[PDB]
């Protein structure tokens, strides 16, 4: 509860802004935001909010809000699935957010029990699988011979105190490819989005992460995987591997940059600007905290005197040998940008 | 209008079994939700229709004792849900789960009565406008803030918060607030319900003389069957509504436990011919806490700054009762029993007390940052308190030993005893709408001021008192 | 019921350790007031694991007191970490075991509940 | 099991002795001891025992003992409730002890299951609330305009190993105002009655505790509340707040007096004698253990040479400025009463 | 424990006691039921010749359906009764598991057309353990010094089986499996073994005080053994380190092996009706005598043996 | 799982080798190895293995292997019990290994549930006791006046992670 599952989905959808009027029609995205359970005012917080960034202009939103008898809260996901399928069957593509399949979980068992269909585990009608399998299995990649279209679907799920393996979550994580875990347990610490590397994966592999991330992010996630140990060990380290400090230092500093959080998305070539600087240990050593000042200013700094660099991404489509030199010449300056 | 067909809307009771009375109409089958009238009675026995079983027979959920009922007793079909007298002509007065005057001062002379089952505000009725509303209560106000037309909800088991905080908020709120006020006590004690009345007399709020009453009292509690505890919260809601809608005002609404709307199902489901579920519950808890709670909301005609309370069965948040409800509260406060031991009161816990109005735009960048930092330090604090050091502090790592001074003092600063706890030790009912929250608390986390003899700053929040207490309990030579 | 025992031990460790945590700093106070004038230019010109590194290196009120005076803190530091480091790591166990209690508290409640109806609901 | 739930209720009832033949008719009390489950010989241990102190002379006792089919064990509480209601509707008052509502809990689910009323949680028939709410809700305070009578009801409950939050206990502690917890876990330690401050309260507030306790006891309970920490912390304290020892010292010494236990009640003005001396730190410092010698002797000492003091309670109704001086002059003597 | 302690009590009791004796074995083994017979022959108790038999043997066990294990305990009870009533004598009665009267319901309820309950059980367990147990009691015509035994399904006291029964036993002894590991036998635990006849008027002020003090020290002992010190004793606080000598030795003094365990190591079947319990045990808690090399006083109770063992296993030079 | 429950029972049976052709006829032993659940190839690993030491020459082995409908997996123990009873009623003696009563536990609840006999704890039909009591109670010592024979029976049980007190094991 209250971990960010919708801000993320509200930023992931908001990002499609520029493309829904840009050039490359294939580099676009239509969204189908579904809401299951939610108070109809939480939904009006979104419709309006999205409308503020004009997002609503290129999105379809649908609601199965509490009032709605359990069946509506049941038929809704299967409704938005058919919304995007127009696009996944017409060249076009879509981003569908199934808001609370678990809330549909709470809302499914109802319809059946009342039908007197023998209950199984925690009321869930036996076909709890066929409920969230049958669905997701529709957001599929389309081949050129069939369309080239698509439909990406991120099913939202309620974590009870931290357990991700509960019946329904197992049911849903035993299908979907890639599960971003959001931990309330972290959140307030500043550790937002708060994703538990180790109990989450992209699954589909490096395929998604363009040459950009495969050049930078390739280290990022797994750097943190085993790091779960040393991060939870350094707090009591002494006569050990002196220099080991490096592998831990690449965590704290990096942290202040990896903690995304605002009503605004950073274009992929911008992601290439700041985060990339980190993997290429340049900022590092400097006493953190002010790092956020970088990830905010660096951008203004970019559009103020570095509009070329990003374009190289729009030309070559990776970090250049030349551009690396340049960005290097910009982040290095920031070491002493607050250093006397 | 409430009028049947040109045929009998009279049904002869065919089966009584506890809180369920099946009835059978031959010339006028009465709809789901219709409030019915038991004849042959020595009082008021309304049985709310619930299902349409066939063989020309409904199935009602009895609103009061079913005692002495008889297989054959005539049941009267009114033609509409249990409809209570809604209006100004019911403020100050006390109403039971049907609109019967329970405070004893006689008839509730009213122009009309609203049905207790009404279509909730639609989607184009809603209003995004989330205007702030200060309660002047540390955690409950600063940490997890509130808001106009918002939704409060406290989470603790038996006696840790809830009723107390509802009276607390009543103090910091109910007394001073434009518009009206409502209090639908559901399930809970009749004692509190009486005192609350009298306290509402001693303090004017409820004036039996003039006509200067801003609150309304809808009650339906414990000594009653489930079919009444089920709808009472509805009436105290059918009440806040008419004040907002037809009388465009910014009401509030106190529900002493709103999930009592659920225990009612835990007591009437299976006995209605249903197949159980989570812990036994019902194939409905969802739509229930749903359909109803989707009523105490604002609109393009008025606002309802509602306030509710949700119990924690078996001390298990893992119960689909406090849980399913979470998704409705525009502010959280899961009070820990494990906290009560520590004295920390209110028992609002440093993790499970969220909000939907805590952004730097309304609550503050500085404040929300220290909040984040409070909980941040608090998290590794929850671990350190046990993990690594193993109970006993000291050890090493002053970084977290800092936490043992900061986070600890923080817990204290947030442990606001307030007025409502006056009956245990007559202690300084600390409060104050923000005002000097600046500097004081900010100091701690950064290290400014923090250092004074730990527990020397326990039963008080405002930092000023640290030195103002250092004299009370000193140490040196 | 079950985890209670596992939760008892921890709580039992708290009292002793968590309290001594305060003493961890206390020992320091009862030392510096007199140690200082003798240090720097005033002359010249569980239980953690600090009281160990020095002893393993074997492979008249002057030095014997000056050293001990500075070593006193070095030794007592064991308590500091023993009541800090050993508590910070251990306390996490409380929240874990507790949340786990509420897991098999709910479980049993929603386990045996199945059986009760497993027979009840299906008959004639 | 075996914690003292009935001794307490047997002493709370026994205390009404003096009043059931004294002067102030309003300062009386009739008791209705109900027994649910119990072997009919445990009940004959009480009827006779009470009879020994003549208590039975002003009490009504009723039994739903094991032999009795589950319904008897079910109708019984609702029977004794109607016993006292004579008094709660006739000026007079009553003390009703519902012995084992939990045993009625075990005995309720039966009657229904056999009636084939769909079971809910741990067999309990859905209306497990309306079972122990509907009842307690009858022991209410009566206003002069309605009678001035009363009916105080202490429902006895079986604690399984220490869990007070079990279904039924929640059910019963979510209604009643004030729950005295008795812990077997403590008992033998000497810590009897063994009441867990923190997981218990009077709830009704200072209203019950007369000016006497509001003058003394006002500190007592909450002194121990947070003290649960320092009492479970001092065992490992060192370089901390030197003088803090005071707040802990007020516990150990006080303990030997707070541990009531005998087949005899100490009148309120006697409670005012011994316990009061403690809150007003006079005994304190002395090495404990012999404290019990005080709480026993002090009394003989009182009736032997201090019959006035107590009377001041029967005159003013609080501890006097004068009497404080006197009691002070008596407890101070006891410091050196065993001190050479 | 249970069967063993029932034979133990049979020793310390059954053999010497005025009046008669009964043994209704319910559910349990047929083996024990046979040996018990023969042992009752070898020792006279059951004499096939003369007519000098004080006991009666009512059996109904395992190889049988539930409807028999249900009533067997009843017959062995219909037996103790007539000896007390119509023949005014102070019988005793050994029920090798009385809750076998309940497994019978766990096997016949639902198949009788009933709706299940606690773990499955029956809407009756209560009145059951009730109605029956409300028979093996005294009266103004005779007494029944009965003895029963109650199983602990899934090692869960939390089962409404050993539990519901508690309210019937005029003496408790919840033997710990977690204790068996420690050897401590009988496995009677220092908390869950109550009574309704432990007042200083019958058991003793001194004795009940040391008992309270035994368990007192034992409680903070249960905590210290883990909490604070964390497993490893020593540490600090000799106050509780005292507990590590006192409470520990106490556990030992109470770990009376007795005759019935003769088949595992032929050890000194310690017993003796109080007699020299005075001085000895009292010493420990106060500190008198306590100090001898911990486990040096393990498989023996009477303090006299501490020095009488110090020779067996010594230490010094 | 995989702890040695069958090697032990396969060595305890193998040991009877020397006696099943030695002198003292009373110092002998016939074995009745029962298998409940097991893949019919695990059973052929044993039949053959035992056959390698010639053990099979003085043993009877029986199978209720997975394919077999739950009832076979249920009637099997009660079948081998009657195998040895020839010996426990004819002077001779026997060693019967009931391989997996717990697997029969998993295989018992089936037959009843389908018969619609109200389930109890973890499905087990109420008479889960009378299921494994009624049986074992047959491997008894025989007195000379009745035969002097015998039947020793070691029921094999599946320990889930280490808990020995689970319903069925209790
Ligand atoms: N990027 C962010 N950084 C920090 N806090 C954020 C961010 N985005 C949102 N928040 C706030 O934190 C909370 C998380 O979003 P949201 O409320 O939708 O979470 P959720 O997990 O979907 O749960 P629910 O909607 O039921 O409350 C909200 O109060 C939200 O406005
Ligand atoms: N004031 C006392 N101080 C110490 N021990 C006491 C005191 N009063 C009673 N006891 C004894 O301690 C036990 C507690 O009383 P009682 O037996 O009625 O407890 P209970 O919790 O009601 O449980 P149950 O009656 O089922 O045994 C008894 O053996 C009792 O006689
Ligand atoms: N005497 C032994 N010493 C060491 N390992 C052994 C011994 N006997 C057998 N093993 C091997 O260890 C495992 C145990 O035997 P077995 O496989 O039959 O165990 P089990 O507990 O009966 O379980 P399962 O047959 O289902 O695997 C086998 O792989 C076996 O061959
Ligand atoms: N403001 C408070 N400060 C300290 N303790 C409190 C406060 N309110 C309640 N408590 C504690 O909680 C107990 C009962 O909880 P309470 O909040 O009154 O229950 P609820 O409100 O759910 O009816 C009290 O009797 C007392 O120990
Ligand atoms: N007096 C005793 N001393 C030591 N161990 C014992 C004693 N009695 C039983 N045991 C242990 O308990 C095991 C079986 O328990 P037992 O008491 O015989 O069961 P029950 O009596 O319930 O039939 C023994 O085989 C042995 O390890
Ligand atoms: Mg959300
Ligand atoms: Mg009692
Ligand atoms: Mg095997």
């Amino acid at each position: 509860r209250q971990t960010g599952k919708t801000s993320i989905a509200i930023d992931t959808i908001i990002n499609q802004k520029r493309f829904n009027d840009g050039t490359d029609e294939k580099k676009k995205l239509y969204c189908i935001y579904v809401a299951i359970g939610q108070k109809r005012s939480t939904v009006a917080q979104l419709v309006k909010r999205l409308t503020d960034a004009d997002a609503m202009k290129y999105t379809i939103v649908v609601s199965a809000t509490a009032s709605d008898a359990a069946p509506l809260q049941y038929l809704a996901p299967y409704s938005g699935c058919s919304m995007g399928e127009y696009f996944r069957d017409n060249g076009k593509h879509a981003l569908i957010i199934y808001d609370d399949l678990s809330k549909q979980a709470v809302a499914y068992r109802q319809m059946s029990l009342l039908l007197r269909r023998p209950p199984g585990r925690e009321a869930y009608p036996g076909d709890v699988f066929y409920l969230h399998s049958r669905l997701l299995e529709r957001a599929a990649k389309m081949n050129d011979s069939f369309g080239g279209g698509s439909l990406t679907a991120l099913p939202v799920i309620e974590t009870q105190a931290g357990d991700v393996s509960a019946y329904i979550p197992t049911n849903v994580i035993s299908i979907t490819d890639g599960q971003i875990f959001l931990e309330t347990e972290l959140f307030y610490k500043g550790i937002r989005p708060a994703i538990n590397v180790g109990l989450s994966v992209s699954r589909v592999g490096s395929a998604a992460q363009t040459r950009a991330m495969k050049q930078v992010a390739g280290t990022m996630k797994l750097e943190l995987a085993q790091y779960r140990e040393v991060a939870a060990f350094a707090q009591f380290g002494s006569d050990l591997d002196a220099a080991t400090q490096q592998l831990l230092s690449r965590g704290v500093r990096l942290t202040e940059l990896l903690k995304q959080g605002q009503y605004s998305p950073m274009a992929i070539e911008e992601q290439v600007a700041v985060i990339y600087a980190g993997v290429r240990g340049y900022l590092d050593k400097l006493e953190p905290s002010k790092i956020t000042k970088f990830e905010s200013a660096f951008l203004s700094h970019v559009v103020s005197q570095h509009q070329s660099l990003l374009g190289n991404i729009r030309t070559d489509g990776k970090i250049s040998e030349q551009s690396d030199a340049k960005l290097k010449e910009i982040v290095t300056n920031f070491l002493a940008g607050f250093e006397p | 209008s409430a009028a049947p067909k040109a045929g009998t809307a009279t049904g002869q009771i065919v089966a009584v079994i506890g809180a369920v009375v099946d009835v059978q109409f031959d010339e006028g089958l009465p709809p789901i939700l219709n409030a019915l009238e038991v004849q042959g009675r020595e009082s008021r026995l309304v049985l709310e229709v619930a299902q349409h079983l066939g063989e020309s027979t409904v199935r009602t959920i009895a609103m009061d004792g079913t005692e002495g009922l008889v297989r054959g007793q005539k049941v009267l079909d009114s033609g509409a849900p249990i409809k209570i007298p809604v209006g100004p002509e019911t403020l100050g007065r006390i109403m039971n789960v049907i609109g019967e005057p329970i405070d004893e001062r006689g008839p509730i002379k009213t122009k009309q009565f609203a049905p207790i089952h009404a279509e909730a505000p639609e989607f184009i009725e809603m209003s995004v406008e989330q205007e702030i509303l200060v309660t002047g209560i540390k955690v409950v106000d600063l940490l997890a803030p509130y808001a106009k037309g918002g939704k409060i909800g406290l989470f603790g088991g038996a006696g840790v918060g809830k009723t107390v905080l509802i009276m607390e908020l009543i103090n910091n709120v109910a007394k001073a607030h434009g518009g009206y006020s409502v209090f639908a006590g559901v399930g809970e004690r009749t004692r509190e319900g009486n005192d609350l009345y009298h306290e509402m007399i001693e303090s004017g709020v409820i004036n039996l003389k003039d006509a200067t009453s801003k609150v309304a009292l809808v009650y339906g509690q414990m000594n009653e069957p489930p079919g009444a505890r089920a709808r009472v919260a509805l009436t105290g809601l059918t009440v806040a509504e008419y004040f907002r809608d037809q009388e465009g005002q910014d009401v509030l609404l106190f529900i002493d436990n709103i999930f009592r709307f659920t225990q009612a199902g835990s007591e009437v489901s299976a006995l209605l011919g249903r197949i159980p579920s989570a812990v036994g519950y019902q194939p409905t808890l969802a739509t229930d806490m749903g359909t109803m709670q989707e009523r105490i909301t604002t609109t393009k005609k008025g606002s309802i700054t509602s306030v509710q309370a949700i119990y924690v069965p078996a001390d298990d948040l893992t119960d689909p009762a406090p849980a399913t409800t979470f998704a409705h509260l525009d502010a959280t406060t899961v009070l820990s029993r494990a906290i009560a031991e520590l004295g920390i009161y209110p028992a609002v816990d440093p993790l499970d007390s969220t909000s939907r109005i805590m952004d730097p735009n309304i609550v503050g960048s500085e404040h929300y940052d220290v909040a984040r930092g409070v909980q941040k330090i608090l998290q590794d604090y929850k671990s350190l308190q046990d993990i690594i050091a193993i109970l006993g502090m000291d050890e090493l790592s002053e970084e977290d030993k800092l936490t043992v001074s900061r986070a600890r003092k923080i817990q204290r600063f947030l442990s606001q005893p307030f007025q409502v706890a006056e009956v245990f030790t007559g202690h300084m009912g600390k409060l104050v709408p923000l005002k000097e929250t600046i500097k004081g608390f900010q100091q701690i986390l950064a290290g400014d001021y923090d250092h004074l003899p730990e527990q020397a700053f326990y039963m008080v929040g405002p930092i000023e008192e640290a030195v103002a207490k250092a004299d009370k309990l000193a140490e040196e030579h | 019921r079950d985890i209670t025992r596992r939760l008892k031990s921890i709580k039992n460790i708290q009292k002793i350790t968590k309290s001594m945590k305060m003493v961890a700093a206390a020992k320091y106070a009862r030392a510096e007031r007199e140690l200082k004038p003798a240090r720097v230019y005033g002359t010249g010109s569980l239980c953690g694991a600090i009281h160990s590194s020095v002893a393993k290196q074997m492979k008249l009120a002057n030095i014997i007191y000056y050293s001990l005076k500075e070593s006193t803190t070095s030794e007592q530091s064991a308590r500091m970490t023993a009541m800090d480091n050993a508590s910070k790591n251990a306390s996490d166990m409380i929240d874990k075991l507790t949340l786990t209690f509420n897991r098999t508290r709910q479980a049993v409640i929603t386990k045996e509940l199945i059986e009760i109806i497993s027979g009840a609901a299906a008959l004639d």
